[PDB]
């Protein structure tokens, strides 16, 4: 049982980590997003990061 | 003016979609406006030596 207690609060602490990678109010990691999509000329064509959900 | 560069008084975006068109409707104006400067400058010219002439 103690083994189990502490296997289910390190499963909590990956949500807080997850939840919390996030900068200016965007996140690459935490689930909200598919993809995001930085400039990459100045016609506007894009540089494409696909997500990776943690 | 922004008419005669193909814009509006209320031009604007609201989205990042609508911005990213937006680079495009730009760029228009701004070559649609250099394309009618450089006929001004040449216009000028014309009048110089038409002027030279004159004389």
């Amino acid at each position: 049982n103690a083994l189990k207690s502490d296997f289910d609060s390190l499963r909590d602490q990956i949500t807080k980590a997850a939840s919390n990678a996030k900068f200016n109010g965007v996140s690459i990691a935490n689930g909200s997003t598919a993809k995001l999509t930085f400039l990459a000329n100045s016609d506007g064509s894009g540089f494409t990061v696909t997500a990776k959900t943690l | 003016t922004l008419t005669g560069l193909g814009l509006t008084a209320s031009s604007t975006f609201t989205t990042a979609a609508a911005a990213k068109t937006m680079i495009g409707t730009i760029d228009t104006a701004l070559q649609t406006a250099t394309n009618k400067l450089a006929s001004l400058g040449t216009s000028s010219t014309g009048l110089d030596t038409h002027l030279t002439f004159v004389g």
